[PDB]
């Protein structure tokens, strides 16, 4: 329970409560607490908290923020998590004049893809990957955080919540109103994040759904039935969209080599059926000076 | 290894985690021994009523099966429950499940309302917390019907090997689900792994070769279950199967996922 923690600092707030940095009195251990005030809630334990708790109870991985405990202490529900230093947004902003060194960018992407490969193999869509939900420590680790918008997916999927992912990081199959979306949506967000680490500028910083789509179209070229079977039959496709040609990645992401460009290009494939998986991304040559394949059994 | 090569992960890995989650989610066929004042037909009456509320609210089969599972697992952690506490524990398992599973679940006052006065919002609130803490917040099982979902997808797999895009006949799925809904009403189903129940039901509507190809179980994995299922299959076969329904406000491509209710209690006597 709650006696032995003390709140050091308020570090966040959302619809369903407040986040604190907290410290254990003579253990020295620091944690993040999400505090839900149940007396304030009209449907109890918000659906987002039930999902965040249940999902993270079964997702233990070095690159996934650990849920350490859940404490019910009357009128209140506390989720206790490992505390991490900061936020990839804040780290990117602090590094914006200097650049994040390429080897660190590569390390961070590799670790993000390991944590995401893990979610996806356990049938969990994150659905809110953006730099502020990627937490870093002082030892070079990075981790997926804030599973408040995640959900278990079935095989096959069915229609899920449409209002998903922060705009800048939102995949075109969501923006074009597809009946179904899958794991491909999280890879899209990471491909946006990768380029953002490289350029120190958000790749597609839209201010509305249609501006977002047009930003994507102008960079990657307006999709058609050849690159993306079915686009023209999607609920929010319009024949009137302008027909932009794909921009060469040499100009989109100048610091990147051929491997980096190839990876990034596979992460931003229009067609969710062709967009690279987190697992296949790990085997990409970009990560040769990082990793090796495990022996293949037939 | 019923799964195809996956576009999102390692099929060996995915299937193994699926198999292994099935082994952290413990079920107990004799759990009502802990509740001497209860009888198996109370459990079936309770579960049957939940199926009917699900249909009234057009909740998904996955939400009924979550609620069924939370209920059975909760009761195994508990010791002396009385008939009159059942409706609270059941509608509260349903409330958790609907918040987890639905885009727009019924509101708490709607779950109070459907008990016709017997449970208040405040009581459902108290009870969901008791249920979740007692389950140690393990609220992500692979239910009976999710396995049927998996199996049907593989059954109808193309040479374009995408398993995640729904691509099977709505009307046949409904017919196997209706057998499983009968079989969950009998508490001895809990002796067979959820994936076996779903395999055995599909077998009864098809064959051993289909069953085997879509759920990698050999026939001997299934044989015991198949034998137990026999009476239930026959009663269903005798009566004939239901027609796929339309539901107001629900997309037709989602219609087979809506939980339905028939007189399964009558059918359970035979």
């Amino acid at each position: 329970s709650m006696e032995n923690f003390q709140k050091v600092e308020k570090i966040g707030e959302g619809t369903y409560g407040v986040v604190y940095k907290a410290r254990n009195k003579l253990t020295g251990e620091v944690v993040a607490l999400k505090k839900i005030r149940l007396d304030t809630e009209t449907e109890g334990v918000p659906s987002t908290a039930i999902r965040e708790i249940s999902l993270l109870k079964e997702l233990n991985h070095p690159n996934i923020v650990k849920l350490l405990d859940v404490i019910h202490t009357e009128n209140k529900l506390y989720l206790v998590f490992e505390f991490l230093h900061q936020d990839l947004k804040k780290f990117m902003d602090a590094s914006a004049l200097t650049g994040i060194p390429l080897p660190l960018i590569k390390s961070y992407l590799f670790q993000l893809l390991q944590g995401l490969a893990f979610c996806h193999s356990h049938r969990v869509l994150h659905r809110d990957l953006k730099p502020q939900n990627l937490l870093i420590n002082t030892e070079g680790a990075i981790k997926l955080a804030d599973f408040g918008l995640a959900r278990a997916f079935g095989v096959p999927v069915r229609t899920y919540t449409h209002e998903v992912v922060t705009l800048w990081y939102r995949a075109p199959e969501i923006l074009l109103g597809c009946k179904y979306y899958s794991t491909a949506v999280d890879i899209w967000s990471l491909g946006c994040i990768f380029a953002e680490m490289v350029t120190r500028r958000a790749l597609f910083p839209g201010d509305s759904e249609i501006d977002q789509l047009f930003r994507i179209f102008r960079t990657l070229g307006t999709p058609d039935e050849v690159v993306w079977p079915g686009v023209t039959s999607m609920p929010d496709y319009k024949p009137s969209f302008p027909k932009w040609a794909r921009q060469d990645f040499s100009k989109v992401v100048p610091p990147l080599d051929e491997d980096g460009r190839s990876l990034l290009s596979q992460m931003l494939h229009y067609d969710p059926n062709k967009r690279i998986s987190a697992k296949a991304a790990l085997a990409h040559p970009f990560f040769q000076d990082v990793t090796k394949p495990v022996p293949h059994l037939r | 290894s019923p799964l195809p090569v996956l576009s999102w992960a390692n099929r060996e890995e995915v299937w193994k985690i699926m198999l292994n989650k099935e082994k952290t989610y413990l079920r107990d066929q004799h759990f009502l021994e802990q509740h001497p004042l209860l009888q198996p037909k109370m459990r079936a009456i309770l579960l049957d009523w939940l199926m009917e509320v699900c249909e009234v609210y057009k909740l998904h089969r996955e939400t009924f099966y979550l609620a069924q599972d939370f209920f059975d697992r909760y009761m195994a952690t508990q010791e002396n429950v009385v008939k009159t506490l059942l409706q609270l524990i059941g509608i509260s398992s349903l409330f958790i499940a609907a918040k987890l599973e639905e885009i727009y679940p019924p509101k708490l006052h709607q779950f109070a309302y459907v008990t016709d006065g017997a449970c208040s919002g405040d009581e459902i609130l108290t009870m969901e917390l008791m249920i979740m803490k007692a389950l140690k917040w393990r609220l992500s099982p692979l239910t009976i019907v999710s396995w049927l979902n998996v199996y049907m997808q593989v059954a109808y797999l193309n040479d374009l090997h995408e398993v995640l895009l729904p691509q099977y006949p709505q009307q046949i799925f409904i017919q196997i689900a209706e057998l499983l809904d009968l079989c969950v009403l009998d508490v001895d189903c809990l002796e067979f792994p959820y994936g076996i129940l779903a395999a055995s039901a599909l077998y009864h509507f098809s064959s051993s070769e289909l069953m085997q190809k879509v759920s990698g179980y050999q026939w001997c994995d299934i044989e015991n279950c198949v034998k137990w299922m026999v009476p239930f299959a026959m009663v269903i076969r005798e009566t004939g199967s239901s027609k796929l329904k339309h539901f107001r406000g629900v997309a037709d491509e989602d219609a087979h996922n809506i939980q339905t209710h028939r007189d399964s209690l009558d059918l359970l006597d035979k």
